[PDB]
């Protein structure tokens, strides 16, 4: 599955500049009206702040724990077209749905699915060779009023990754340390092999 | 002129082909070289291949390029306010041996410190909560608590019935208070409160609650209750009146056990210091405040326990959350994520704490030290903060642990802003929240009862919560089914020190407040266990135990920070 | 290692190799100018007695030991392909006492696994000159010049020893 | 004369691969990612389908070979010290059980497939490790009486065979090995392919084999206790349906092969 | 027979575990495989032998101890690795079959095996083992049959077979007859395919123990080698040299029926697998010698720095060290098209009083130059120095030997004047040419000279004239392109500084070495060597207008006005600014020839002709 489809109903990453306060979305390295990776770090376009690894880090991780935070508020929703309710409660039965006569499956409004899509998302922004090969979600589309008009080389890019490895595997290590401790990853071959304890 | 002469002053006049020139120009632009810079690169490059006919083409160019990127790549890889019993009990002195420069093993003074609970239940996946698991833990809450309001009045089992059939004869019925509508919009009155049944119990149903013959209740969703009414419409279950649900048990200790804790402090009054962040203002990153309560801690408080609940780094400060972290001048390295900002402000400062000092450390679900972002949550991990094993404990959230013969049990979660009441009657509304809430904690027998969590959210998007993993809540009940002795729930709320139902319960409030300006922390003194003083009441039976009493013996002052 | 041990007091005056961290004024006359400051990374030859300490005292050390001719990659393989036809006493007059100073001074795990064979597989032969008592010179002659200032001690109180037993059983 | 005097899943496929090859017989433990598990599934299914390809393009064992070997150092290795390797190898055959035991035509083909493999590992085998391999899957050779009893017949069989297999033109070499082999006894219908091109001799219901061959048992019992294993595998794959996101993985595993 | 494929295996899995010798392969290949479609490199690896040592001990002592049965199969297992990798398609009929396998060769760690020509002892027969020596003889080359092809008239059939010879192989086979088959099986008539059958090339060297080495006036003792394929012609007579090889036996030893009564023993060899020179001259320049190079040639006076750094131990004369560090450069040998030559080497003299360091200075030229010869005028004829006849072969001189160096000549004006007049020709057609009974040759000799003399009168005297103290011929003095005249002038302050100079020289002790044991910035002599080897090699300074318009204002004042001048102006005078001007530029090195350039020739020149700036 490429990423454009893995990632298709995850949230961009924004970055707020810590100079000018202005907010745009940071997909990796590639070419942006609104910042540039320079061989310093991510450097933003409006105002020509050079980020530190601090700056950028901290709002990957505070996006990553918003996300985290919202993935515990548990709003659920009914799977009846009709009935569609949304509530926080849940019952004791879990999937029957608290609208009376309503049958309907209640489900995780935000899965953990979609969670473990969107801390997937935010780890490959930070893979650098997916950078080098140009396989990120793109923030852009062609036909965006926001399309940058001058491209990034294949070279360049290859070139920029390079030289922003620490600050790409820094980010990716903030990103990682939530994906190990998420559920949804690991198989457990010793309970699996029940078989053989028949 | 410039490129061209400069590129003909260092390569021959050969070059002097413009496309050549640009070739070398478009080097020269792309990896900021100068042109010597690569007149030399070029000399490299000319050397090692048997070519002596190393001659300025547009081939060999190429090359050069390549063997440009390679020697590129290659470099990467090479590179007081407020106290509880002023009057009777006097402050503690403290740990005569804090101060004391001599590494000699602290042989006779030792608070023992001991978690009491299983800390490997904690260390569960994050981020994976299944309905079906949650609900179940749920419907075994109200299971539960059928049991302990069975055995307590003596109910036969026939005696209680489902509340959502019609019955004409009075029946007894548990469940969890509920909103009358699923999609509730955040006031619950009175008039608007069902009972959820377990699934035995009633299948699951809910049924709307006539609360209008009861004069004075205090309920909150989430609340697991039991009453004795009757359905005679099948419509509303009216109350006639709520069983009070009995409160757990007192710890104890026997006669040999307190005599050892005695001796172990030689009939001195233990001194706990008790703090909560946030340790720096929202508008920075100082610590000034914690280094100056640390030098007092170690020189003039010494207390024998320090216990500091997070959040260390909230992740929801203004500055991170804004992107506008500022640079650390003091540092020859500046930080590169939010754990290595603990490492380089927080464990310097807490390092220089005395080593007679126990320092437990209990976390928040918005520290970002923290990956366990869940409640109930894991332990910090000690050694990844680079603090001492000899008087460092990191506990879980919420943490029950033993000092000496008394038991603490602490969560940080603010479960007193986010109980919210309703409250019907005079009686009732006359009592002091802070007590009823206490009273609530208590009865309910965890730590955080309410269900669903509390959020936060901003003009609309979440912003934070209580973040509850419900699949894992059993791990929030009181350990061992008995209250603490000393039950300490930071809150945003006002800072208080009170007795509820032979508990002290604390909140220490904000070690610091936004503004900058000294928020509070709590000491607590508690005078040694004495079997001849009186203040212990013995419980017979086969064995004799001692229940402690601590609140007849402990003073807690609100102090400054 | 004793204090008043001739052999160690000797044995801690070779020179080896070190590189500056700081300047320093007037210590020029350990580049032979008293008149003139030393300055970082510059690159001297002193004696271990000195440089022993001046990688140890503070942060940074004032000297830096660099990587020593004797312990270089050439000598590990020769010891490693035939240790009994080694001349040691070429490489170094004092070879297993700076061996053993300069493990305790890095905690060298390797090295000390080929010193240890070095020396077990060198005493075989030394035995076997030891036992051998005329009732062949060149023989014996040819091996006894390879041996080090240490490994001389062993050899002479072994002949001496078995030398002794021979004189008494036959007398 | 002188004298002097989890880790354990890591032990367990020490234990596994000291022999260089497994029977695969033992149930693993401890966890590894479900990314592991498509991607070691994959590489296997990959060498596996080439496997089978050149079978039906008729080719040889030598050619398999030549075409599968340069596969392993990317895919599947071999003859490696490496934890990850071995677990990856062990753990992309367990795999392919619960993608493979569906059906009669599944397992077929994966029984086939997976023998063929065994068989190319075993010929990269030094001899010492085909011994120790065979030894110690717990696998009776005749007495010295018997075989010069029957040491003409015996030689009559082998003679052949030791000229075109072992290339021993000289009857004198052939001679001198036949005077070093050893040879097995068992019933003729476990070695019935050997019976039908007349390379073994026959007496009594019974039938003689030389040590330099008899491959084919060990790698038919390779396949009747995976066939077996399978067979299980298929009795509890309700079990596995416990987990739903494995299901579309080995229903992809399987397509490439309906 | 079955442990051959063992063996083989292991060393597969040593082939494949040490990649670095995999991209040697492949790197081969893939350069082979490019000229080709347009030199060749030879089919040959080189191996470590610790990696063999760490990999394996028992296949390691087994090539070392068992060549004739490790080396075989080793060298097989590399031919399969370098033939499974990829390959150009559709070979022609002679690639097809050419019997070429790949081939290996070892450096390291010998340990007891290393050996010298007069410790090589029966005991070690059939070992693997390293000697060292001079080479004193070589054979001719010569082709050798190992495979011939045929050609069956009728069938239209190829057939083939091979041959083999003590020497060819390290196992042993029966000898075969050198025949070649004329008919088939059949009876059908063949034919001989050249170009399609193989031939490799042979030849034998004889190594002995250096003199050096010698005891008690002994007689030297010595060893043959033989070599083959890429080994042959790598050496001459008198080169050092370190051969590897296994030492074998060879033939009947008398044992075939003999009147010897078998006292004689068995022949002996050393098969060459790899051959090493030794330095008893060249560089190679590091990364960080060419950027040192390239940064140090950007200060403002470089050529006081390098002159000055030339011979520090000798005070004084900075005129002839910066006329010396000139001559080292050189200037830019020219050939026209219609075949005509142009000189380029630069030759000095240099004649005064006693003691006044002249054979001192001479003698450090010959100990940085990287080809120098050395001789003393009278010590050498004319003959000797330029060529000589014997048996026709024809034998060259001092001066055909340092070919593109320098020749110092000592003591040059006790050659008679019978010796000097073969050298006219040498110093400007940089040829030497004989017409002697049976011979017609022409050889090369373009080198520079230096030499020294004295004065005619034993000192040098300013009350006659330069021609009365230096008794040479005009056209003789003309070929040397500067001529310096140096003189003992007695003065106090001069003396003072001279004495106190060689007493501080004196005093000096060596690094390593107690006090009474026995044995502005300088650049030190290896880098200097390094800094004239990358300048002679890599630059070549063309001229310019600017530099045109000093030299010929300058020339033809020197040669119009009238002055006291010591030595004949002519055209050659011409000649020898150009050669100065592009050498101080090559000094500097610029691509052109600059105006200050010319500027320093001329006041160089006019110093040592006109006698004072
Ligand atoms: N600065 C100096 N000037 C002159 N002579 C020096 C100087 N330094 C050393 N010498 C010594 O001068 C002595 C004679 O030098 P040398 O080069 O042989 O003189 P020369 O010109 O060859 N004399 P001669 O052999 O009579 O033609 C040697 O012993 C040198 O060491
Ligand atoms: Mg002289």
């Amino acid at each position: 599955i490429t990423d454009v489809e893995r990632f298709k109903d995850t949230v961009t990453l924004e970055l707020s500049c810590p100079s000018c306060d202005k907010r745009f979305p940071f997909g990796g390295i590639v070419s942006s009206n609104y910042y540039r990776v320079s061989y310093n770090g991510l450097q933003c376009k409006h105002c020509e702040q050079l980020f530190t690894p601090l700056q950028l880090t901290s709002q990957i991780e505070h996006s990553i724990r918003a996300h985290i935070s919202l993935y515990y508020a548990g709003w659920l929703q009914c799977d009846d077209s009709t009935c569609g309710i949304v509530t926080r409660q849940v019952s004791v039965f879990g999937k029957r749905c608290l609208n009376d006569g309503c049958t309907g499956v209640m489900r995780y409004k935000y899965s953990d699915k979609q969670l473990y899509n969107q801390l997937l998302y935010f780890d490959s922004l930070f893979d650098c060779e997916k950078n080098k090969k140009q396989e990120l979600k793109p923030i852009y589309l062609p036909d965006d009023l926001d399309y940058p008009k001058e491209q990034l080389t294949e070279s360049s890019i290859k070139a920029l990754t390079e030289q922003n490895r620490e600050l790409m595997e820094t980010g990716r290590s903030v990103v990682q340390k939530y994906l190990n401790d998420c559920g949804r990853r690991y198989v457990d071959m010793t309970s699996i092999f029940d078989f053989m304890l028949n | 002129m410039s490129g061209s002469i400069d590129v003909i002053t260092h390569f021959g006049p050969d070059a002097d082909k413009p496309e050549i020139i640009t070739a070398l120009e478009n080097l020269t632009k792309l990896h900021a070289l100068s042109v010597e810079d690569l007149y030399i690169k070029w000399e490299q490059f000319s050397n090692q291949r048997r070519q002596t006919h190393t001659d300025l083409t547009s081939k060999n160019i190429d090359e050069f390029k390549q063997f440009l990127q390679l020697q590129m790549e290659k470099r990467a890889n090479q590179i007081i306010l407020d106290s509880l019993n002023p009057e009777n009990i006097e402050i503690s002195s403290g740990n005569p041996n804090v101060g004391l420069l001599s590494t000699e093993e602290p042989s006779y003074n030792q608070v023992k410190v001991e978690p009491f609970y299983d800390a490997k239940k904690y260390k569960f996946r994050t981020m994976r909560q299944n309905l079906q698991e949650a609900s179940d833990v749920l419907d075994d809450q109200i299971e539960s608590f059928t049991k302990i309001i069975q055995n307590h009045y003596k109910l036969s089992p026939n005696d209680f019935a489902d509340p959502t059939i019609q019955s004409q004869s009075e029946i007894y019925a548990v469940g969890r208070i509920v909103p009358d509508s699923p999609t509730y919009d955040k006031f619950l009155n009175p008039e608007s409160l069902s009972l959820e049944t377990s699934r035995m119990g009633g299948v699951g149903r809910r049924v709307r609650l006539d609360l209008s013959q009861v004069n004075e209740l205090s309920f909150f969703l989430g609340q697991i209750v039991a009453f004795k009414g009757k359905n005679a419409n099948g419509d509303y279950f009216t109350v006639n009146s709520i069983l009070p649900l009995p409160y757990p048990n007192s710890p104890v200790s026997t006669s040999q056990e307190l005599q050892e804790f005695q001796a172990n402090l030689e009939g001195s009054s233990l001194k706990v210091i008790v703090t909560c962040g946030p340790y720096f203002a929202n508008d920075n990153f100082s610590l000034e405040l914690l280094q100056e309560f640390i030098d007092s801690i170690n020189n003039e408080v010494k207390p024998h326990v320090l216990i500091m609940f997070g959040p260390f780094i909230d992740i929801t400060h203004p500055l991170i959350a804004s992107g506008k972290l500022p640079n650390f001048p003091q540092f020859k390295t500046q930080p590169k994520t939010l754990d290595e900002l603990f490492l380089k402000l927080f464990t310097p400062i807490l390092k220089t704490i005395s080593p007679h000092i126990q320092t437990v450390l209990i976390p928040s679900t918005k520290d970002a030290i923290s990956n366990h972002a869940a409640y109930p949550q894991a332990s910090l991990i000690r050694k990844a903060l680079q603090l001492p094993k000899r008087n460092f404990k990191c506990m879980a959230n919420p943490s029950s642990f033993q000092i000496n013969e008394i038991y603490f049990g602490c969560s940080n979660v603010d479960t007193f802003k986010d109980l919210k009441e309703v409250i019907k009657g005079g009686t009732t509304s006359s009592r002091y929240r802070l007590d009823r809430v206490s009273e609530h904690i208590l009865q309910q027998r965890r730590y955080y009862p309410i269900f669903p969590g509390s959020i936060r959210t901003r003009i609309y998007e979440h912003i934070s919560g209580a973040d509850l993993d419900v699949s894992y809540l059993g791990l929030t009940e009181f350990v061992g089914g008995f209250s603490p002795d000393i039950m300490i729930i930071p809150s945003e709320l006002q800072h208080f020190a009170r007795v509820v139902q032979n508990v002290v319960v604390i909140n220490p409030g904000r070690f610091i407040r936004a503004t900058g300006n000294r928020g509070s922390y709590a000491q607590i003194t508690v005078q040694c266990p004495d079997l001849e003083d009186g203040k212990l009441t013995l419980v017979e039976g086969e064995e004799p135990v001692y229940l402690h009493n601590v609140w007849k013996r402990a003073r807690v002052d609100l102090i400054a920070s | 290692m004793g204090y008043y041990d001739i052999d160690d007091v000797l044995a801690d005056g070779t020179e080896f190799p070190c590189k500056f961290q700081y300047d320093i004024p007037g210590l020029g006359y350990l580049e032979n100018n008293p008149g003139r400051p030393i300055t970082k990374n510059t690159k001297l030859s002193l004696p271990l007695w000195l440089a022993r300490i001046l990688a140890i005292v503070g942060p940074v050390p004032f000297v830096e030991l660099l990587p020593p001719d004797m312990f270089s990659t050439k000598v590990m393989n020769a010891i490693k392909t035939d240790p009994v036809a080694l001349d040691l006493h070429s490489i170094n007059s004092h070879f297993f006492s700076l061996a053993i100073k300069w493990i305790m001074l890095f905690s060298e795990k390797e090295l000390a696994n080929v010193v240890s064979e070095l020396l077990l597989q060198r005493a075989q032969e030394l035995n076997h000159h030891a036992s051998s008592l005329s009732i062949t010179n060149i023989a014996t002659s040819t091996f006894l010049l390879k041996l080090e200032e240490m490994e001389k001690e062993i050899y002479k109180k072994s002949h001496e020893s078995y030398k002794d037993t021979k004189r008494w059983m036959f007398k | 004369m002188f004298r002097q005097s989890s880790e354990e899943e890591k032990k367990l496929y020490a234990r596994l691969y000291e022999s260089k090859l497994s029977f695969y017989d033992l149930p693993p433990q401890g966890e590894i990612t479900l990314e592991q598990f498509e991607i070691w599934a994959i590489d296997r299914l990959k060498i596996l389908l080439e496997i089978e390809s050149c079978l039906s393009r008729n080719k040889s064992i030598k050619e398999i070979e030549t075409i599968i070997k340069p596969q392993f150092q990317k895919l599947l290795p071999f003859n490696t010290e490496s934890l990850e390797d071995r677990k990856k190898d062990y753990y992309s055959h367990f795999i392919l059980r619960l993608c493979f035991c569906r059906s009669k035509e599944l397992r077929e083909k994966f029984v086939r497939a997976e023998t063929f493999l065994f068989k190319i590992r075993f010929n990269m085998l030094t001899s010492t490790d085909q011994t120790k391999f065979v030894q110690s899957l717990d696998l009776q050779f005749i007495s010295n009486e018997e075989k010069a009893e029957l040491s003409h017949q015996l030689y009559q069989t082998v003679s052949a065979s030791l000229q075109f297999q072992l290339n021993l033109n000289e009857e004198h070499q052939r001679k001198q090995y036949f005077q070093q082999e050893k040879f097995i006894k068992l019933p003729f219908e476990n070695v019935i392919e050997l019976v039908g091109n007349r390379l073994v001799f026959l007496k009594d219901g019974y039938a003689y084999l030389p040590q330099f061959q008899q491959l084919n048992l060990l790698s038919n019992e390779f396949a009747s206790k995976l066939n077996q294993e399978l067979i299980k595998t298929y009795q509890y794959l309700p079990r596995l349906n416990e987990d739903d996101r494995l299901l579309p993985i080995l229903n992809h595993l399987s397509s490439g092969y309906t | 027979d079955a442990v051959f494929g063992d063996r083989v295996r292991r060393f597969q899995e040593f082939l494949d575990t040490f990649t670095s010798y995999r991209d040697s392969v492949r790197s081969i290949q893939v350069y082979n495989s490019n000229n080709a479609a347009n030199n060749i490199l030879p089919h040959r690896i080189i191996i470590s032998l610790d990696d063999l040592r760490e990999f394996d001990r028992s296949f390691w002592s087994g090539i070392l101890v068992e060549p004739a049965y490790f080396i075989p199969p080793a060298e097989k297992a590399l031919t399969d690795l370098a033939d499974s990798m990829d390959d150009v398609p559709h070979p022609n009929a002679s690639a097809v079959s050419s019997r070429h396998p790949w081939k290996l060769s070892f450096k390291g760690s010998f340990g007891a095996h290393a050996l010298s020509p007069r410790t090589l002892t029966a005991q070690h027969l059939n070992k693997l083992v390293s000697v060292e020596g001079i080479v004193t003889k070589t054979s001719l080359v010569r082709p050798k049959l190992i495979r011939s092809v045929h050609y069956a008239a009728k069938t239209g059939r190829f057939h083939y077979r091979d041959y083999t010879d003590a020497t060819t192989t390290l196992t042993t086979r029966i000898p075969t007859p050198a025949i070649y088959p004329t008919e088939d099986t059949e009876g059908n008539k063949l034919t001989t395919e050249y170009g399609y059958s193989t031939f490799i090339d042979h030849q034998r060297i004889t190594v002995q123990e250096m003199p050096e080495m010698a005891p008690a006036g002994q007689l030297p003792r010595s060893i043959d080698v033989i070599l083959d394929d890429d080994l042959v012609d790598k050496t001459k007579p008198g080169d050092r040299v370190n051969v590897v090889g296994v030492f074998k036996s060879l033939g009947a030893g008398g044992m075939n029926q003999s009147n010897s009564n078998t006292l004689i023993g068995f022949k002996t060899l050393i098969l060459g697998n790899t051959v090493y020179p030794l330095h008893a001259a060249r560089q190679m320049l590091t990364d960080f010698d060419i950027r040192n190079i390239n940064k140090l040639s950007k200060k403002k006076d470089i050529f006081d720095i390098l002159s000055q750094s030339l011979a520090p131990s000798i005070y004084g004369h900075d005129h002839i060290k910066k006329a010396i560090l000139l001559m080292l450069m050189g200037g830019v040998e020219k050939n026209l098209e219609n075949g005509s030559h142009l000189r380029g080497d630069i030759n000095i003299l240099m004649v005064g009083d006693p003691s006044t360091a002249k054979s001192q200075l001479l003698r450090f030229v010959l100990n940085t130059a990287s080809l120098a010869i050395a001789t003393t005028g009278r010590g050498s004829s004319g003959v000797g120095l330029t060529a000589a006849v014997t048996t026709r072969r024809l034998e060259a001189g001092a001066m055909v030997l340092a070919d593109r160096g320098v020749v110092c000549i000592d003591e040059f004006d006790k050659m008679t004047d019978v010796d000097r007049v073969a050298i006219h020709e040498v110093m400007e057609q940089q040829t030497v040419t004989i017409a002697k009974a049976g011979i017609h040759t022409t050889l090369n000799a373009r080198c520079s000279v230096i030499a020294a003399a004295n004065p005619v009168f034993g000192q040098y005297d300013v009350n006659r004239d330069p021609h009365q103290n230096i008794a040479l011929p005009d056209s003789l003095l003309s070929r040397f392109d500067l001529l310096f005249v140096v003189t003992d002038d007695i003065n106090e302050i001069r003396d003072r500084s001279i004495s106190e100079h060689v007493l501080r020289t004196h005093r000096y002790l060596p690094p390593g070495y107690l006090e009474g044991e026995p044995v502005p910035k300088l650049v030190t002599i290896p880098f200097l060597r390094k800094y004239v080897q990358y300048a002679k090699e890599r630059v070549i300074p063309q001229l310019t207008q600017e530099a045109i318009n000093v030299i010929v204002k300058n020339y033809t004042d020197l040669r119009n006005d009238d002055n006291t001048k010591k030595s004949p102006i002519t055209a050659r005078t011409l000649e020898t600014l150009i050669r100065l001007a592009t050498a101080h530029a090559k000094v500097r090195l610029s691509k052109t020839v600059n105006k200050v350039d010319a500027k320093v020739a001329a006041n160089l020149l006019r110093f040592a002709l006109l006698g004072e700036d």
